[PDB]
DNA sequence: GCTAAGCGCACCTAATTTCCTGACGGCAATCCT
RNA sequence: GUGAACCGGAUUGCCGUCAGGAAAUUAGGUGCGCUUAGCAG
């Protein structure tokens, strides 16, 4: 069972993702230029969201020695931590390591701070590194890491470390043609001079686009990554939905405060993943009546209708929920009165999704 | 009456492995090999691998062969990885294939008329999935698009067929590579040192051996014989 | 008789197949660089599908050491010029440190294209290794049709969720194996009044109409979204708007 | 149930070329020795 | 079924977060749509 989240979101003039040159990320889809927001950007924005404060339990850092030393008021053990990390298979303050936070803190404190040998200490810390996957963040994003076999001692053996991701996020492509724009700026000098010129001259780049965002959560894999704690998986699904709905990429937000919420969310439950990106192969051209968001929602509804009347199996009918704030933007605005469970509240949508996965209530997670 | 059978080999990707490709690196030849076309007609017949060994090789080895190249395709490389079988261990075969991209070839085989007629009839009704050297290279144009006919010499056959331009103003190939079988004539007349060698005549695959063959190269130019 | 399946699938910006350097698999055709998904990639995408798991199983459909598997698949040739792109990425350290930036700061390669997929499965040999089980042969042909319709390569999919389904599938029963890659010798240039998928389907229709005018074929598009010829003349045998009835029509035509 | 025609102008003069930033992080594979 | 039959480059990743094109300006000058008529035995 897959939880598919399709969102239609329009953003104010902003630069939420740029390359080395500072221009907003773009891609070609359907032969035309499209504005693009990278998948890992949305993944991190959901990751560091205010709604994931109760589920952020994994850390991706290269200065693990600093983290270990931080949990010691006076027990100065930092050179030993670096040495044991280096002998574990890292080589410099190292390569990126992804695993839990409290687990590594407690286990490193009880292992590497004890006066004992070295090689087996490296083995124990390696086992702790591999076995620290009890984090919803790792369960969603997944991880893998294989230390170099040259620097690592032959006395250190690694168990299986590949964590299969339960979340698939697509790159947010614009539903219409991309129009990059140049914002030419100056930097005023406060002290008057003999020239009366700016302290700096430059060109900023920004773009405003209606993005189609696609998320896909594998319920079975999310449960497997968290083992029998299925309630934790339900909480993770709900928190991910809330974060994706209410959190935006933290790009040049101080200069471009584009904090717009999506105008339509389609949560669909099927056993196979479907991307509705082909709904917008033809760029959406705005006309006198209606708007860009309305036309994008109409095109998406048309494509969903053709998909349902196309690839359809009577054995496992696909159900779905449509969300629009206070029913502002309907899906089947003109003829498609097929969705009988249109919702005009995000919390009601979360409750409906949780009920469909199982006997899960949003308040039921307040028991641990 | 028809002595020559014409085969059209055209597609986006094609690959005719040459004799100097036996390692994990597998390159391709500029022109289709005799082994490849022999395998194509063998598949068209539908005869099995073991049926060739039962006194069948010389009934097809005597077919005189000639290859015409219309456009020279540039050599394109594909990185192929094989997981083979996945007690168990991480064993991934390393391979690199060479493919001819945007190339078209014309193969003419000369023989007694009845065999050519039967070959064309069986080509029109292929009992097995035919390809262009590898199973992943299907024919983009019909193999039997050009029908068999009575032509005295291979040069006349090659010059008789007109060249069809894709559009009005395109760069035509001023150089036309060609491959023709070396005629032994009477007894003797050994091939010169300038005649190239090619190992594409299969007789058996245990041990795998291919008899060498001699290939000579010719020129055909349009606009010099027709006003 | 031969069953030939042609698909026109437009994919979202993704990295479905990769070389050693990380670039998307590429090809040259018509004087234009073109994106490519390898045939073995599509074949492996067909295998290991949960849709079928839920004679000798795993032997007749794919041989294992002859078997001489009857299903063949061509390389996925894009209809237009390949447009590779740079994905500049960094991996954050999300801790307060003396420096900034922690990841490999690489440059991922990706491209989006509308691929022409060619599948040719011969009924005779698939019957041959099925011991004459015509019903089972038709069942496995239908299962493979469903898989190829609703499966995608398991490439860099967690960051590039490209699960788009084909907008047009055409099944013909001609005697000789003809691939329609030459329909796209001229690369498709998108115009303001049309889209890439519609133009590609139109080029395929033009190629199908040509040559022959100077056999029959089933055309499937989801809910008849892209019609292969908007006329009442004898151009397409049946216009099918649903996949399951397309498989049913193929099945009772074969048997 | 349906009247037409003549006539429609020229342009001088179009400002000011280095006011423009720095830094940190960029494999892990060695897929019959 | 002829360098061909068995054949995925598989996974992890926000550039993030500095910024007034400003101090100059009258399109100012020229001009008759104008000659013809019963909505009535």
């Amino acid at each position: 069972m897959l939880i598919e989240i399709h969102m239609i979101q329009n953003h104010s003039p902003a630069n939420l993702n740029r390359d080395d040159l500072g221009a907003p990320k773009t891609c070609y889809f359907g032969g035309v230029l499209r504005s693009r927001i990278s998948s890992q950007c949305i993944k991190r924005s959901i990751r560091t969201s205010n709604d994931f404060k109760a589920l952020l339990g994994g850390v991706r850092t290269r200065r693990l020695a600093d983290l270990i030393q931080q949990e010691a008021g006076e027990t100065e053990c930092w050179k030993k931590a670096q040495e044991i990390l280096n002998k574990c298979g890292f080589k410099n303050t190292k390569m990126l390591v992804f695993m839990s936070k409290d687990k590594i803190k407690d286990l490193a404190r009880i292992v590497l701070d004890n006066s004992l040998g070295l090689t087996e200490a490296a083995q124990q810390v390696a086992n702790v590194i591999a076995q620290a996957t009890l984090a919803p963040d790792i369960a969603l994003c997944g991880r893998m890491l294989e230390p170099n076999d040259k620097d690592k001692d032959k006395k250190v053996k690694w168990s299986n470390t590949t964590v299969e991701a339960a979340l698939q996020v697509a790159h947010a492509i614009s539903t219409h043609i991309a129009r990059p724009e140049i914002d030419y700026f100056v930097a005023a000098d406060d002290v008057p001079g003999e020239d009366a010129g700016a302290g700096h001259i430059g060109e900023s780049m920004f773009a405003s686009a209606c993005f189609y965002k696609y998320f896909s959560i594998d319920w079975e894999q999310l449960v497997k990554n968290l083992k029998g704690d299925t309630n934790l998986a339900a909480h993770t699904v709900g928190a991910f939905l809330l974060a994706a709905a209410k959190t935006n990429p933290s790009g040049k937000q101080n200069s471009f405060a584009a904090h717009n919420y999506p105008d339509g969310i389609l949560v669909e439950f099927k056993n196979s993943p479907i991307s509705y990106a082909n709904a917008f192969v033809r760029p959406v051209s705005v006309v006198k009546e209606s708007d860009l968001v309305e036309q994008s929602i109409g095109q998406l509804s048309n494509y969903v209708n053709d998909i349902r009347l196309g690839y359809y199996d009577e054995q496992s009918p696909v159900i779905g929920f449509w969300f629009s704030p206070n029913n502002r933007y309907p899906l089947g605005y003109k003829h498609s009165k097929l969705a009988s469970r249109n919702i005009g509240n995000l919390n009601e949508l979360v409750g409906a999704v949780l009920d469909y996965i199982g006997g899960f209530k949003w308040e039921e997670v307040q028991k641990s | 009456p028809p002595n020559t059978l014409f085969l059209r080999l055209e597609g986006a990707l094609q690959s005719w492995g040459s004799n100097e490709a036996k390692f994990a690196l597998r390159r391709t030849a500029d022109a289709p090999t005799k082994s490849g076309v022999l395998g194509l007609l063998c598949a068209a017949m539908g005869i099995g691998r073991a049926e060739a060994a039962d006194s069948w090789l010389p009934k097809l080895a005597n077919l005189r062969m000639g290859v015409r190249i219309d456009r020279p395709g540039i050599r394109w490389w594909d990185f192929h990885t094989v997981g083979a079988g996945q007690k168990t261990r991480a064993e991934t075969l390393l391979s690199r294939r060479e493919y001819l991209a945007d190339a078209s070839f014309l193969v003419a085989l000369q023989g007694e008329p009845e065999l050519v007629a039967k070959l064309s009839a069986a080509l029109a009704k292929p009992v097995w999935a035919i390809y262009l050297g590898r199973k992943s290279c299907p024919p983009s144009r019909p193999v039997c698009e050009h029908p068999p006919g009575f032509y005295n010499t291979l040069e006349e056959a090659l010059s008789a067929v007109p060249l069809q331009k894709r559009w009005h103003n395109e760069p035509l190939p001023q150089i036309l590579p060609c491959v023709m079988d070396w005629i032994p004539g009477y007894d003797g007349e050994h091939a010169p040192d300038d005649a190239e060698i090619h190992y594409d005549l299969p007789v058996s695959f245990q041990p795998p051996r291919h008899l060498p063959r001699f290939v000579i190269r010719r020129e055909l130019v349009v606009g010099e014989d027709v006003q």
